[PDB]
């Protein structure tokens, strides 16, 4: 049972690693939706 | 009655908002006070010198 | 009549929203001395 | 990696510095205290700062009877150390391996309950910061962490906001694996630096939102609103009027309580200053008064400080 | 094992050296660091004795 | 009678101001209090004194939340009336027949306590002083005295001396006969009137003697020793530096306390005032802070207030 | 007896009117013994609204 | 037995008022005392 | 040894005489500031 | 042993008589100061009056 537990946690701690990588190509993003219009 | 509860309730919230407004404005109006006599004693010094 | 976890939710948004518009408007300026 | 020259991005402030400005420069949690309490500073010598503090405290359950603290800052490292009656030491040291990047220590003891360090690795970038700070570390007989551990990271999207988030993952045995909590977070700073607005989404489902505003030069505003089924919030508004002499705080409170934080410089070297809160729904008081000395070490400071 | 209870050991120098030497430590890089070095009496007396 | 003109013998003061330099003016134990509390009197006229005065309170046992007492003085006649929250009404009158012969009346109702009222009538001569108190009176069926009485006599058998006695006869119901107790009384005025002896060996075996000392026109020290087999009894030395613009009042007790009362004028109209009383035996304080407005109620008084 | 019965009702009409009256006829007093004799409302405000 | 606690304190109220009278003539008997020296 | 009320009693009087003492003798008066 | 109990004594009765005079002290000397400095400027405005 603690096999699911651990692998909960370690799927929320690659989530955020995803999401900080996210944040960082965030910039260019905005800035081609912002070229767009 | 109705209007004994209304004195009552009138009257508490009066000294709640009494006392808040003491403890919150004489220290503050102190202090600004204090400024305002510093500014002034500046100012008469300044005088003096020019 | 609620009485409820979305109650206090509620509330203090309320106090929240009110405390913005009242920091944000000229009132609060009012308060500023001017000196 | 060329048109991100081209945005001119800032570097936001450390996560810890997100709600500095309410929750700290404005309010007075931080600054309140209960009962008597007297400081007494003494500096040494000031190109690499050196002092020595005593604080005399009675009538508070947080403040200790006597306590001596020390603390040296010369260009790139700090380092403080404490001792407290009852001999609880703590020390902290910060040390920056250049202007962005430092590398930091706290280590407290408490002669009687276990031992709590903290190694934190704060790095902050061009356009974005990180910092990375473990508790009690220790590896079990596996190889597997044990501890907590909380990295941070926040990046400006554009030169006003920054967006960010902290990962805390805390193990604290073996025998159970531990647990993650993500939180995230956002401020947003005016284009005049007027008004700025911060908001935290704790991994509790705590919410923390908080707004500061610039009136003017001497004064300063801002509001608070936290909450935590069994949900529980309390909001907070306050203001900061600074001036020469004194500096005075005032705030009002959800639960019904008002607060009001007074330092007032009366002497070159001495500050008293006052506390008071009242709460309403139980209709008492908490009073604190208390006072600051500084006083130089040497010749030169001691007539630096009058004149 | 062994180097378990070598860390452990020296772990326990580490941390007895740091409750009673942090700050006698940190008054000393003060006392290298002035101009004055001053002594141990004015070093600890909250006056500006000097 | 007549070598009785011969000596220039002087009035002593009432029993009631016998221990009024120690007790009252140097002590502070009439004036500390606790918590947060503001007053605000105003004044309506002055030839004969009119004056009303408001008091908020909060963080105190003895003060209730808020007062409102008024009273009326011309020349010969006083009359203050008092009320406070939960109803508890206060009334004092006095009459002066001469200026020597004073009959005077305390009414207090506490709205569910039993009313006490006390008649008072206080006589002094060229070279004695009288006074005759009366609780509660009330005659049974029977005709005998159900109350409490008073009778004080003091005399000067020298103008430096004053020896006297005060005698109190209480009766209860009835059942029982009523109870005596007699106190005997000192006074000692120095030459130069520069310190006072009093010594009072009161009915109940206690003894409390005090001196008096004025070492310079802004400065006064006074000692106190109470006592009451079961004996107990404290001593307190304290001084009071009075100045223009401020009042100290230090005080430092037998019983292992110390104490503070400051009060300071900071505007024609506004003073503030501070009161602190650490206890060392079982290490904790009192805080007390407060402030007094005076207000003048006519345009005439309020110029007059200011200059 | 009816003397005491006559003593105990004037007592309670002397308690009440006491009990009641004494703080405003001190305040009646006060306003006959003024020169401006202000409003109610002054005499109970603590401003110095004159 | 409470006729002797009043008889007591009758007592007792007696002597307090001749112990006044006395201090009432005794600033004169104070004076010829010093003036017998 | 004695624990008894004679030592309150005379550990009062003790105090009231070490306070006279203070008060009268010249002491106090340099407590006073000339101003 | 002894040396162990006289430091923690004497530092307690320092502590004591230290906060003690904090308190009866400092107050007074604002008080005095205050007026010391009201006598200055009473003296200055006697100077530049005559
Ligand atoms: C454990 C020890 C505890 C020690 C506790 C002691 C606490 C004492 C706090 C109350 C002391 C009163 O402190 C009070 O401070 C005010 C400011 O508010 C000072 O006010 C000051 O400002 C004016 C402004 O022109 C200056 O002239 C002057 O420097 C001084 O008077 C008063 O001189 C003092 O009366
Ligand atoms: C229930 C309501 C409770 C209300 C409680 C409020 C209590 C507030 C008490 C602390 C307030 C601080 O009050 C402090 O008083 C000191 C004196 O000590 C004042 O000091 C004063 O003296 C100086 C002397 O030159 C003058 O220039 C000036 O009039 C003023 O500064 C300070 O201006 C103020 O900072």
């Amino acid at each position: 049972e603690k096999r699911a537990h651990q692998e909960q946690t370690e799927k929320t701690l690659k989530q955020a690693a995803y999401v900080a990588a996210f944040l960082w190509v965030s910039p260019m993003i905005w800035h081609l939706v912002k070229k767009q219009w | 009655s109705f209007v004994r509860n209304a004195f009552t309730k009138s009257g508490n919230l009066a000294w709640t908002l009494t006392t808040t407004a003491l403890l919150l404005g004489v220290p503050l109006s102190l202090s600004i006070l204090a400024e305002q006599q510093l500014i002034e004693m500046e100012k008469t010094f300044d005088l003096q010198s020019d | 009549f609620k009485e409820s976890p979305l109650y206090t939710i509620a509330l203090n948004g309320a106090f929240f929203v009110a405390g913005v518009a009242f920091i944000q408007s000229p009132l609060m300026d009012m308060l500023a001395p001017q000196l | 990696h060329s048109h991100r020259q081209s945005l001119e991005l800032v570097n936001p402030g450390t996560v810890e510095n997100l709600n500095k400005e309410v929750s700290r420069d404005v309010f007075l949690s931080q600054y309140f205290f209960t009962g008597l309490r007297a400081d007494l500073n003494k500096a040494f010598s000031m190109n690499p700062a050196f002092q020595t503090s005593h604080t005399f405290s009675i009538g508070s359950q947080a403040l200790p009877k006597y306590a001596f603290s020390a603390l040296f800052a010369n260009d790139n490292l700090f380092a403080q150390g404490n001792i407290d009656n009852d001999l609880s030491v703590s020390g902290r040291l910060n040390y920056g391996w250049d202007k962005k990047n430092i590398s930091k220590v706290n280590l407290q003891i408490s002669d009687g309950q276990p031992t709590m360090c903290q190694l934190e690795q704060d790095y902050q970038a061009s356009d974005f910061s990180v910092n990375v700070k473990t508790l009690n570390p220790s590896f079990s007989e596996k190889g597997e962490f044990t501890g907590v551990a909380v990295a941070s990271f926040l990046q400006s999207v554009t030169p006003q906001l920054a967006l960010g988030l902290e990962t805390l993952y805390s193990r604290t045995d073996g025998s159970a694996p531990g647990d993650a909590g993500v939180s995230y977070l956002t401020r947003y700073v005016s284009k005049k630096q007027d008004w700025i607005f911060s908001g935290q989404l704790q991994a509790n489902g705590a919410l923390i939102a908080s707004l500061w505003r610039k009136v003017a030069q001497n004064v300063e505003a801002g509001i608070e609103t936290t909450l935590q089924p069994t949900v529980e919030g309390s909001t907070t508004i306050g203001a900061k009027y600074e001036y020469r002499q004194s500096v005075y705080r005032g705030t009002l409170d959800s639960n019904g309580k008002v607060a009001c934080f007074l330092e007032r410089k009366v002497l070159p070297t001495l500050s008293v200053l006052f506390c008071g809160e009242i709460d309403h729904f139980k209709n008492d008081t908490k009073i604190g008064c208390g006072l600051q000395f500084e006083t130089a070490g040497n010749q030169e400071l001691l007539m630096l400080q009058q004149g | 094992d062994e180097s378990k209870e070598r860390i452990s050991k020296i772990l326990t120098l580490t941390h007895n050296v740091a409750h009673y030497g942090w700050i006698p430590f940190v008054l000393y890089l003060g006392w290298a660091h002035t101009s004055n070095r001053p002594n141990f009496l004015n070093l600890l007396s909250p006056l500006p004795s000097v």
